[PDB]
C-alpha cells in the first residue's frame, strides 16, 4: 500500500481542491450577482419619478 | 527539588486525540488510565480545557508555532529577569518568591481550576491578538520592574556614596 | 512512478530530491512531521553513490520546505531536472541527455586528438 | 530608594503574577497549538494538566511517554527519563524552532 | 601575426622597427576602422563568409544583435538559411562550403551564446538539426565551432 | 520509521488539509456575501441619487 495512500491523498486533495474552487466560483460569481442584482433598482425609480413628472 | 518548590509540584502538560490508546494497555479510557494507570497511583489530574478556536488557514499554523515559542521563550525570560530581580532585591522569602502562589493559593489548586481566564482578551477575537497582548503586557511589566530596578541600585548606589562621606 | 502519476500533473505536490544518507531524510521528516504536521512521507530507493528520497506535502507550503530542505543537508525540490515546461519533462530532459553524450563525446575525442 | 524599593517590590508583585499567568495562558495556547497542528482529524482533543511528586517526573514521563509514543512513531518513540534531544553539530538541529529530535507525543515540561 | 611576433624581436636597425611598427599600427586599425554591421550585412549578403580580426569578437554580435533584430531575428535566421542551405546545397568535404560553415557556425555560436532568444529562430527555421550532425563529419575545427555553437545552445537549455 | 504508519500520517494528514481548505471555502463564501449586498447597496443609493 506504498500508492494507496497517495493515491486517496491525491484524491482527497482533488476534492479540497474542488471544494475551495467552489467557494472561489462562489464569492467570484457573487461579485458580479451584486452589482447584476443592484443594477434593477434604478428602473422602479425612474418611472416613479416619470409618473411625478407627468403628472404635472 | 526542594529548594524551588515549598507549595508547588511539578507538572506535565500533554495533549492526545479522542482516538489515542496507549500501547500498554489497549481498550481503557484516558481519563481512567491517567489516574488509575499511573506510576504508584498518586498522580494528581487537573483540567486544562481552554476555549476552542478558529484556524484561519494552513499558512498561518506554521508560523504560529514559531511566534508562540518565540513568545513562550520572551515570557520565559521575562519570568527569569523577573525572580532575578527579585532574588536581587534581597526581600524572597523560604516560601514566597520561590512558588509564587496566585490567588493566595497552591500551584495545583490554582492550575487545576484554571480555564483560559482573561480580564481584557475575550473569545471573540484572534489567538494572535491575545498573544500579541500578552506579550506586550509581559514586555510592559518587565520593562517596568527594570526601570524602578535601575532606580533602586542608582539610589543604593548613591546612598551608599553618602554612606561612605559620612563615616569611613 | 511513486504509468504516470506524478510527473504529468496532480492534486498533490511532490518533493524529489538526492541524499546520501537516510539519517537526514529521518531528521527532516522527523522534524518536519514535529514542526509543520503530518506533511511528509517515507520513501527509499537505490541509486548509483545517493539515495532516492520521497517526500510530499501541501501545495501551499512549497515555498518554506524549500528553506528546510535546503538547511538539512538535502536538495529536495518541486522538480530535480530543470525541463518542466511539458507533460512529461522527461521526454526532453532525455533528448538534452542524448544530444549532450554526443556532444561530450565528440569533444571528448577532439580533446584527446 | 526605599520608596523605589517598595514601589519595585509591588511592581515585581503584580508584573510577576501578570507574567506568569501570560506564560500559563501562552503555554496552554502553545500546548492547543501544538496538538491542533499536529494531529489534524479530529478538530478536538482532551487537553490537561498532571501534577506529579517532586523527583518523580521521570517516571511518569517515561511511562507517558511509553504509552503515548505510539502516535509519533513506532521508530521515533524511546525511553527517556529526562528531556532527549539532539545537541550534536550543525548537521541535526536542537531548537524551539527547528530541531530534528523531540518527544513522541505532544508534551510540554512546566515547572517553576 | 608576422607583424605582432616581429614587434616584440626587433633588429638593430631603427628603421625596420620604425616600419614594422608604423605598418602594424595602419594594418591592425584598417580592419577596426571598418563597422561590424556594415561588413557583418556585407559578407552575409555577398553570400562569402570568411575569417576577420572583428569577426571573432562577442562584442560585434552584442552589438549587431539589437539592430539586426528586426523580423523576430530574420538576419539570424537568414544567415542559418545561408548555413544550412549552404549545407544541404553545396554538401560538406567540400572547400568552398567549410570556410562559410566554419564561419557561420562561429558567428552562429558567438550569436546563439550572446543572447537566449535567438535558439528559438534555430529551432523554428531548422538549422539546428544540422549542426549537431555537422560536429561529426571531417573539418574537426569546424566541427569544434559547431561543438561550440551547439554548446552555446545546450547550455541555456539546462543549468 | 515503520513503512505501515506513512499511510496513517498521510489520511490525517489529508484530513487536515480538506478541513483547512473547507474552512478556507467557508471563509471566502462568507466574504463575498459580506461584501456583495453593500455594494449593490451602494450602486442602488448612487442610481437613486442621480435619479433625485
Amino acid at each position: 500500500s506504498q500508492k494507496n495512500g497517495i493515491a486517496t491523498l491525491l484524491q482527497a486533495e482533488k476534492e479540497a481542491h474542488e471544494i475551495v474552487s467552489k467557494a472561489r466560483k462562489y464569492r467570484q460569481d457573487k461579485l458580479k450577482q451584486a452589482k447584476t442584482d443592484a443594477a434593477k433598482e434604478i428602473d422602479s425609480y425612474k418611472i416613479q419619478k416619470d409618473k411625478e413628472l407627468k403628472e404635472f | 527539588m526542594a529548594t524551588a518548590l515549598y507549595t508547588a509540584n511539578d507538572f506535565i502538560l500533554i495533549s492526545l486525540p479522542q482516538n489515542a490508546q496507549p500501547v500498554t494497555a489497549p481498550g481503557s479510557k484516558t481519563d481512567s488510565w491517567f489516574n488509575e494507570t499511573l506510576i504508584g497511583g498518586r498522580a494528581f489530574v487537573s483540567d486544562f480545557k481552554i476555549p476552542e478556536f478558529k484556524i484561519g488557514s494552513l499558512d498561518t499554523l506554521i508560523v504560529e508555532s514559531e511566534e508562540l515559542s518565540k513568545v513562550d521563550n520572551q515570557i520565559g525570560a521575562s519570568i527569569g529577569k523577573i525572580i532575578e530581580i527579585l532574588q536581587g532585591l534581597n526581600e524572597t522569602s523560604t516560601n514566597a518568591y520561590r512558588t509564587l502562589p496566585i490567588n493566595n493559593m497552591p500551584v495545583p489548586e490554582y492550575l487545576e481550576n484554571f480555564q483560559w481566564q482573561t480580564r481584557k482578551f475575550k473569545l471573540d477575537k484572534s489567538i494572535k491578538d491575545l498573544i500579541t497582548l500578552i506579550s506586550n503586557e509581559s514586555s510592559q511589566l518587565d520593562a517596568d520592574v527594570r526601570a524602578t530596578y535601575a532606580n533602586y541600585n542608582s539610589a543604593k548606589t548613591n546612598l551608599a556614596a553618602a554612606e561612605r562621606k559620612k563615616t569611613g | 512512478e511513486f504509468n504516470i502519476a506524478a510527473a504529468i500533473g496532480a492534486s498533490v505536490n511532490y518533493v524529489t530530491g538526492v541524499i546520501a544518507r537516510d539519517k537526514v531524510a529521518t531528521l527532516e521528516q522527523i522534524l518536519w512531521r514535529v514542526l509543520r504536521g503530518n506533511l511528509f512521507f517515507k520513501t527509499v530507493e537505490i541509486e548509483q553513490k545517493n539515495a532516492f528520497i520521497v517526500f510530499s506535502h501541501g501545495d501551499l507550503i512549497i515555498k518554506r520546505i524549500r528553506k528546510i530542505a535546503e538547511s538539512l543537508d538535502a536538495n529536495l525540490y518541486d522538480v530535480d531536472s530543470s525541463n518542466e515546461g511539458r507533460s512529461q519533462q522527461l521526454a526532453k530532459v532525455n533528448k538534452n541527455l542524448s544530444d549532450l553524450y554526443t556532444v561530450l563525446k565528440t569533444t571528448s575525442t577532439t580533446l584527446e586528438s | 530608594e526605599q520608596s523605589l524599593r517598595v514601589q519595585l517590590v509591588r511592581l515585581a508583585k503584580t508584573a510577576y503574577v501578570d507574567v506568569f499567568i501570560n506564560w500559563f495562558h501562552i503555554k496552554a495556547l502553545r500546548v492547543y497549538v501544538e496538538s491542533v497542528l499536529r494531529y489534524g482529524l479530529p478538530p478536538h482533543f482532551n487537553i490537561k494538566i498532571i501534577a506529579v511528586p517532586p523527583k518523580n517526573l521521570s517516571k511518569c514521563k517515561s511511562e507517558l511517554i511509553d504509552a503515548f509514543g505510539f502516535l509519533g512513531g513506532n521508530a521515533f518513540m524511546k525511553d527517556k527519563k529526562g528531556k532527549i534531544n539532539k545537541q550534536d553539530t550543525s548537521l541535526h538541529q536542537y531548537a524551539s524552532l527547528v530541531d530534528t529530535e523531540y518527544e513522541p507525543f505532544v508534551m510540554y515540561i512546566i515547572n517553576l | 601575426p608576422t607583424v605582432q611576433s616581429l614587434s616584440e624581436r626587433k633588429y638593430s636597425d631603427e628603421e625596420l622597427r620604425q616600419d614594422i611598427s608604423n605598418l602594424k599600427e595602419i594594418l591592425e586599425n584598417e580592419y577596426q576602422e571598418l563597422t561590424s554591421f556594415d561588413e557583418y550585412v556585407a559578407e552575409l549578403d555577398s553570400k562569402l563568409l570568411c575569417w576577420s580580426p572583428p569577426h571573432v569578437d562577442n562584442g560585434f554580435w552584442s552589438d549587431n544583435i539589437d539592430e539586426f533584430k528586426k523580423d523576430n531575428y530574420k538576419i539570424f535566421r537568414q544567415l542559418i538559411e545561408l548555413l544550412q542551405a549552404k549545407v544541404r546545397n553545396g554538401d560538406v568535404n567540400a572547400k568552398q562550403e567549410k570556410i562559410i560553415i566554419q564561419v557561420a557556425l562561429n558567428d552562429i555560436t558567438h550569436v546563439v551564446e550572446l543572447l537566449p532568444e535567438s535558439i528559438d529562430v534555430l529551432d523554428k527555421t531548422g538549422g539546428k538539426a544540422d549542426i549537431m550532425e555537422l560536429l561529426n563529419h571531417s573539418d574537426s575545427r569546424v566541427k569544434y565551432e559547431a561543438l561550440k555553437a551547439t554548446q552555446a545552445i545546450i547550455g541555456y537549455t539546462f543549468k | 520509521l515503520t513503512p505501515n504508519q506513512v499511510n496513517d500520517e498521510l489520511n490525517k494528514m489529508q484530513a487536515f488539509i480538506r478541513k483547512e481548505a473547507e474552512e478556507k471555502a467557508k471563509e471566502i463564501q462568507l466574504k463575498a456575501d459580506q461584501e456583495y449586498e453593500i455594494e449593490k447597496t451602494n450602486i442602488v443609493r448612487n442610481e437613486t441619487n442621480n435619479i433625485d
